[PDB]
C-alpha cells in the first residue's frame, strides 16, 4: 500500500512498485505566494502545466568506488524546457519541487544510497583558504560529485545529515526515493541565477556489491517544479 | 517590564514551550501506526 | 529623590544575565515575519532525529567506511560481531551524532536512547542477530550466553529492514553527568553488544559480506541540563581573514 | 502535531506482548522517518511520572548567551592610530560560530556589550566612542576626522571606569531572517563572493579613544560580546567537525591526527569488539 | 532605602537614547504656537514630490545644461536616445533629487518610484518615445527590440506635455540596501532606457533639437530604514567664523 | 513618565503619524482626477 | 529618569545580608524533590536529643572511660560521688554534647535542661542516689545535708534503669550569656552534685563497681540567640589537598 | 520581590516554623505516656 506510488503533474507521470512511503520536507507542501507575504507588486505569471511537470536529468553510473552526486536547484533546471525559459526571462522566481530518485538492481545486489535534500548547502573547498568559485558551484543539469562525502564537502558530517529531509534507497528494500520540497528561503521570491535554495545529494553510504553478473547500474533523477510563479519580466539572460 | 519605547529592546522571551518534533522525525506523508508494519 | 544603595554584583557583566537594554536605532521597523518551513523551538526536537553512529572507528577504516559495520557468514556459532562503547563525554561511536553533539553542550542528561540498525545486504541474504544492552556494574560481556541476560531484541532480517533496540533510562540518580571519568558511577551507562543469533546466510551470487548502519536518537522522555562550552571545537590562532576585517 | 511541552514525557507500565501482525520494534529506515518504537513496546516498563524540565534546551536559552565576537588591541599614543574600524561579522570566534551554524536561518535582536581594558607600555580613565557606521556610510580616516561628529549614525560614549557599554541592535536584515548559510553569490556578475548573502550585511563598528594622546603610550583592548534574543530558528544542521579555516567560507582540512581528522572524526579503538574503558574487576 | 544594582550600559552616552532631562529654565513659558503653512511630519512626505534628475551628467554640459536631455530629429530608425543609471548609493542622475538626498540618510529602502518626463519642444513638434524599465539580471539593453520586453510606456507628445513611467517595486527581498557595491544582488535596481518609438518631427521654423526634463519621486508605498550619516556633506577644516565664536 | 515639573523636559514624542503629502504634491486649486486629462 | 541618591552602606558586602541575586544558569530545572527521612527545620530540634556528658574528664581516664562514672560500694555514709560543672562556654563535661555544641554557635541562651542517668550495674545490684541542682550564689556543696536543700531527685535503682533531674530555668534575666568569665552573674548556672542516698549494695558474684552514663538535653522551652563562630574548631594551615585543588 | 525570572535567584526563605522533634527524641513505635512506667 505504501510501496506503490504514482506521481502525476502536467503531461508527466511516474510510477514505482517499490517505494518507501514518501517525504514531505518539514511536513510542508508547496503553495503559491499569498498576498500577505508578497513583496513584488507586478502581477505574476503562473504557467502551471508548462513548468510544473517532471524533468528527467541525464543519469549517472553507480560504481564500486563512487563518492556520491549532487544537483543544485534551481540551477539544474535553469536551462530546461519552459521552466528554463521563464527563469531566463524573469528576474524573480518561486517554486517548490517534487523529487524522485530512481535506482534498481537485482535481488542479488546490495547497496544503500542516502537521498537528502539540503537547504542552503554552502560548499567548502578542501585544504585551501580560497573560497569555491563560480564553476565549482554552478554545474547545471550535469550536477556535481562529492570530494569528501564523509563531511558533506562542507566540514560537517554525513552522519548527521539525516537532520535534513531525506529517504534512503536500500537495494534490498526499495528502488526509488521521493521527496516533496516547499519553497525554502528567507524571502518570498528570488533571482534564480545566483542562489540555490536546495541541493539534492545522493550518496552511497554502503557501496554497490554483488557476485552475480556485472551490469551498469544507473541512478536517475526526475524533478518537477511545483506552484511556479515568476515576476520582473524583461529580456532573456540566455 | 521594558521601559524603552522600542519593543526589540526588551529582555529575553523564554516562554515558548511549543514543539513539533514530527516535522523532523516523521516527515512522511502517511502516518506510521504504532506496531503495524511500516512497509 | 529615592534613597537607594548598591548591592554586591552592581556593575558586573554576567554573560548569562537577562535584562532590557537601550535600542540603538529608535523607531526601527523590522522586516515582517514570513512563514518558513522547519522552525525549531527546543533543541530536544533535534536530538530525537536518529543519526549515524561511527561504530567502525578503527585503523584502516577511512571516511564513510567508519559508518558501517560489515558482518560475514560465520563458520562458528554464537559469534560476537561488535560492541558499542556508550561513551558520550569521552570520544566514541556516539559522539558525532545529533544527540551526541547537542548533549555535549550540556553536563547532565536523563532519558531513554534508541538504536536502530538497518541491514543493507541483498534481498536473498537472511539472518538473525541479537542486540543487547547491559546495565553497568561489570565487564562488557564477550559471550552470547552472558549478554543475553540483559535487555535485548532478537532481530530477524526481512521485508522490514530495520530493528530498534531501546536503551531504557535505568539509573539510580535522576540524571547522569558527562564526566571525564568514564568509569564513574554517575556516568557509565553500560554496554551494547551484538552477536549472531543464528548466522548470516546467502546464496552464491549474493555478496557474502554485508553491512549494517547503526543510528541513535533520544526519545521524548529525554532532558539536558547545565549548559557548557562544547569540547568539539576550538582555535589556537586567528582564522584566515579575521584580522583583515579591521583593514 | 504541535503541542506545549514543559516536562519530559511520562512512562506507562506495560505488560507481556505476543500479538501476531504487531511488530513495534521493526522499522524501515528507508522512509526517512526516525524509529517510532516506544520503550513500553520494547520492554516491560513501570509507570513513571517524569517531572524533568525541558526549559534549558529552549532555543532562546541555548543561543541566549553573550559570546565574544570581536577582540582588538591597539596602541594609544602619539602616532591603528588611536582608533580602529571593524567590518562586523559573527564568524571569527569558533564557539559562537559553531552554535549559530547549527541552524540554517535565524531571526533575532542582538544585545551588544563592549568591554575595554588598558595597560601601560597608573591607568588613565579614558573616554571611548563606538560609532555604528551602516553600509554605504563613510568611515573615519583619523582619530579626529569630522565623521565622529556622528550627526545621524548612532554613537555611544563610555569610560573605562564605567561598567561595559551596552545596547541592543534590532533584527536588521532586509529579509525575514538572517541566512546563516548561503548557497549563492552576492552579485549579478560571476566574480562575486560565494557564500556571503549581501542581505546580512550589518556594517562597520568604528571605535576611537576620544582623549588626545598622553606623554606615554598605552595598549588598549576592546572586546565586543553579542547575545541574541527574541530568537526564531529554522532547519537545524549537521554540527561542524573539521576545524574552521576562514571567516569567509566553510573550507576544511581536518586535524593532523584523529580526532576530527578528515579521514576519521572519531578516535580509533583497536577493533569493533574492543571496549575502550572496560570495567575491570 | 531601595536595594539596587547598576547594569552594563550604566553611565554611557548613547546619541540615540531617549530620556527626560533636567529643565535649565524652570517655569519657562514657551511662545504660543501659531499656525504656519507647510508643516511636515514624516520625511516620506518630502520624497513624494518629484524633482529634476541630472541625466546629462557629461563633460561639456555645465550647470543647468546637465538637467535636460536634448533629442534631435533622427535619420535612422528605432534609435537609442539615452539611459539612466538607477544608482542612488553611487553617484548618478538620481542622487541629487529629493528622494535621492533623503534616502541617502538611510540604508534600506522599499517601494515604487515614478519618473515623469516633460517635453519642452515647440507646439508644432510631434513625436513618440518609449521609456523602458528593465529589472536586474543582465546588461543594459541597447536596442529597442530588447528594451521593449521590459516594463514600459509609449509616449505620444501632445496637449498633455508629460508622461509617467512607474518603476514598480520588484524585488525578491522586502528591502534593498544602499550598498557601495552597485552590482550586488541586494542593491541593483535594473535600468531605464529611452528610444524613439517613431521620430521627433518638426517643421522648418520650429527648432530641430528639443529638450526633455526628467523628474523622479517616490510613491506612497515607499519606506526607508536604518538611519546613517549622509555621504553628501563633509568638512576637513573649521568653517570661517567658527573659531571667532569663541572670541 | 516625566518626573520633572516642566513638560518641555519630557522624553521625545514619536507618536505623531499624521500626514498630508498633498500640501506638497498637489497644491493645485482644482483636484486632479485619476485618469482624466489634467489639462 | 528617577532621581536617586546613594545611602551610607552602599556597595558594602555584609555576610549576613539577604537579597536576591543574578541566576548563573537561566532556565535551569533543579532535580525534583523526593521525600527523605529525618528532615530538620530548626536547630532546637537537635538539642532536645540527649547525648553523653564527659563527666570523668580526669587524667588516667582514656577515651570512652571518660564517658562513664564508676560508683563503688561505700564503707561510710552520705558519701559524695561526683559533681558536674555546668560550664558550657568554658570547657567541661557538657561541652561536647548536642546541646553544648550547637549552643556554642550562639551567645545567649534560656530554658530548662534535663540530665538523665542510666545505671549500668548488674540486675542484682541495688541502691539509692540523690542528684542535686544548686542555683548559683555560693560554693559548690560538699555534704549531702547542704546539697539536699536545693532542687533534687532521689533515685531508686530498679526495673526502670534511668532517672531524670530537671535543671529548671531559674534566672533573674531572660537570658544568660556564654561569657568567658565563668563566675559572672550573667553566666554561672550553679552546680549539680550526686551523693549516695543509701549505698550501692551487691551480692558476691555481681561486680562491686558499677557505671553510670549521664546524658543531657534541652527541653522545648529552650531558646538561643546571637549567632557567632564556634570556638570548637580552627585551623592554622591549609588542609592537605586544599592547594592541590588549584593544580 | 524577586525581579529575576528564575525562582532560585530569590532572597532567603526564613518562614518555615514547622517542627517535629519526636522523629529524633521519640522514634519509638509505642508512644510513651507521661508518668506511666516506660517499661
Ligand atoms: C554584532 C552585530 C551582529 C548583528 C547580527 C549578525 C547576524 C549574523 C547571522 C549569521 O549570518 O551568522
Amino acid at each position: 500500500s505504501d510501496r506503490v506510488l504514482q506521481l502525476k503533474l502536467g503531461n508527466s507521470a511516474i510510477v514505482t512498485q517499490e517505494a518507501a512511503n514518501y517525504c514531505c520536507a518539514y511536513g510542508e507542501w508547496p503553495n503559491y505566494l499569498p498576498d500577505h507575504e508578497a513583496v513584488a507588486i507586478d502581477k505574476p505569471t503562473q504557467p502551471e502545466t508548462s513548468t510544473d511537470r517532471f524533468y528527467t536529468l541525464r543519469s549517472v553510473k553507480w560504481e564500486s568506488n563512487s563518492t556520491g552526486w549532487w544537483w543544485k536547484l534551481p540551477d539544474a533546471l535553469n536551462n530546461i524546457g519552459m521552466f528554463g525559459q521563464n527563469v531566463q526571462y524573469h528576474y524573480l522566481y518561486r517554486s517548490g519541487f517534487l523529487i524522485h530518485v530512481q535506482c534498481n538492481a537485482t535481488k542479488f545486489h546490495q547497496g544503500a544510497l542516502l537521498v537528502v535534500a539540503i537547504p542552503e548547502h554552502q560548499r567548502g573547498a578542501h585544504d585551501t583558504t580560497t573560497s569555491p568559485g563560480f564553476n565549482d558551484i554552478m554545474k547545471g543539469e550535469r550536477g556535481g560529485t562529492f570530494n569528501h562525502p564523509y563531511v558533506l564537502d562542507d566540514g560537517t558530517s554525513i552522519a548527521c545529515a539525516t537532520i535534513f529531509p531525506h529517504q534512503w534507497i536500500n537495494l534490498r528494500t526499495n528502488n526509488s526515493a521521493t521527496i516533496v520540497l516547499p519553497w525554502m528561503n528567507v524571502a518570498p521570491m528570488d533571482f534564480p541565477l545566483r542562489h540555490n535554495q536546495w541541493t539534492l545529494a545522493v550518496i552511497p553510504v554502503v557501496p554497490l556489491g554483488t557476485r552475480t553478473m556485472s551490469s551498469v547500474v544507473p541512478i536517475t533523477v526526475s524533478i518537477a517544479p511545483m506552484c511556479c510563479e515568476f515576476n520582473g519580466l524583461r529580456h532573456a539572460i540566455t | 517590564i521594558n521601559f524603552y519605547k522600542d519593543s526589540y529592546a526588551a529582555s529575553a522571551s523564554k516562554q515558548d514551550f511549543s514543539q513539533d518534533p514530527s516535522k523532523f522525525t516523521e516527515p512522511v506523508v502517511e502516518g506510521l501506526k504504532a506496531g503495524a508494519p511500516v512497509l | 529623590g529615592v534613597p537607594t544603595y548598591l548591592l554586591p554584583g552592581s556593575g558586573q557583566f554576567l554573560t548569562t544575565d537577562d535584562h532590557s537594554s537601550a535600542p540603538v536605532l529608535p523607531c526601527f521597523n523590522p522586516t515582517p515575519e514570513m512563514h518558513i518551513p522547519g522552525q525549531i523551538r527546543n533543541m530536544l526536537e533535534m536530538i530525537q532525529v536518529e543519526s549515524m553512529m561511527e561504530i567502525n572507528n578503527t585503523d584502516g577504516a577511512n571516511g564513510m567506511e567508519r559508518l558501517r559495520v560489515d558482518i560475514s557468514v560465520q563458520a562458528d556459532l554464537d559469534q560476537l560481531l561488535f560492541n558499542i562503547p556508550l561513551d558520550i563525554q569521552l570520544d566514541g561511536p556516539l559522539r558525532n551524532t545529533l544527540v551526541g553533539n547537542i548533549s555535549r553542550y550540556y553536563t547532565h542528561w536523563s532519558g531513554s536512547l534508541e538504536m536502530t540498525f538497518m541491514f543493507c545486504g541483498s534481498f536473498m541474504a537472511t539472518g538473525k542477530l541479537i542486540l543487547c544492552y547491559t546495565p553497568p556494574g561489570g565487564s562488557c560481556p564477550t559471550t552470547r550466553e552472558t549478554a543475553m541476560l540483559g535487555t535485548h531484541i532478537v532481530w530477524d532480517f526481512g521485508l522490514q529492514s530495520s530493528i530498534t533496540l531501546i536503551i531504557p533510562w535505568i539509573s539510580g540518580s535522576h540524571y547522569r553527568m558527562f564526566n571525564s571519568d568514564a568509569k564513574s558511577t554517575n556516568a557509565n551507562v553500560g554496554y551494547v553488544t551484538c552477536f549472531m543469533q543464528t548466522n548470516l546466510i546467502v546464496p552464491s551470487e549474493s555478496s557474502d559480506t554485508c553491512s549494517l548502519i547503526g543510528f541513535i536518537a533520544a526519545k521524548d522522555d529525554f532532558s539536558l541540563r547545565l549548559m557548557r562550552d562544547s569540547p568539539d571545537i576550538g582555535q589556537s590562532n586567528h582564522l584566515h581573514g579575521a584580522e583583515a576585517a579591521y583593514q | 502535531v504541535e503541542s506545549i511541552i514543559k516536562t519530559a514525557t511520562d512512562t506507562v507500565k506495560s505488560e507481556i506482548n505476543a500479538e501476531l501482525g504487531v511488530v513495534p520494534s521493526l522499522n524501515a529506515v528507508e522512509t526517512g522517518a526516525t524509529s517510532n518504537t516506544e520503550p513500553e513496546e520494547a520492554i516491560q516498563t513501570r509507570t513513571v511520572i517524569n517531572q524533568h524540565g525541558v526549559s534549558e534546551t529552549l532555543v532562546e536559552n541555548f543561543l541566549g548567551r553573550a559570546a565574544l565576537v570581536s577582540k582588538k588591541s591597539f596602541e594609544y599614543k602619539n602616532h591603528h592610530k588611536n582608533f580602529f574600524k571593524w567590518t562586523i561579522n559573527t564568524k571569527s570566534f569558533v564557539q559562537l560560530r559553531r552554535k549559530l551554524e547549527l541552524f540554517t536561518y535565524l531571526r533575532f535582536d542582538a544585545e551588544i556589550t563592549i568591554l575595554t581594558t588598558v595597560a601601560v607600555n597608573g591607568l588613565p580613565d579614558l573616554t571611548l566612542q563606538a560609532m555604528f557606521v551602516p553600509t554605504g556610510a563613510l568611515t573615519p580616516k583619523e582619530q579626529d576626522s569630522f565623521h565622529w561628529q556622528s550627526g545621524s549614525n548612532a554613537s555611544v560614549f563610555f569610560k573605562i571606569s564605567d561598567p561595559p557599554a551596552r545596547m541592543t541592535i534590532p533584527f536588521m536584515c532586509i529579509n525575514s531572517a538572517y541566512s546563516v548559510f548561503y548557497d549563492g553569490f552576492a552579485g549579478f556578475e560571476k566574480n562575486g563572493l560565494y557564500g556571503i548573502n549581501p542581505a546580512d550585511t550589518i556594517g562597520n563598528l568604528c571605535v576611537r579613544i576620544v582623549n588626545e594622546h598622553q606623554p606615554v603610550g598605552f595598549t588598549v583592548t576592546v572586546r565586543v560580546y553579542m547575545k541574541p534574543k527574541h530568537i526564531k530558528a529554522w532547519a537545524p544542521r549537521p554540527p561542524r567537525t573539521m576545524p574552521y579555516m576562514s571567516i569567509a567560507n566553510a573550507n576544511y582540512k581536518g586535524r593532523d591526527t584523529a580526532p576530527n581528522t578528515l579521514n576519521a572524526i572519531i578516535g580509533n579503538r583497536a577493533s569493533v569488539t574492543t571496549m575502550p574503558h572496560n570495567i575491570v574487576t
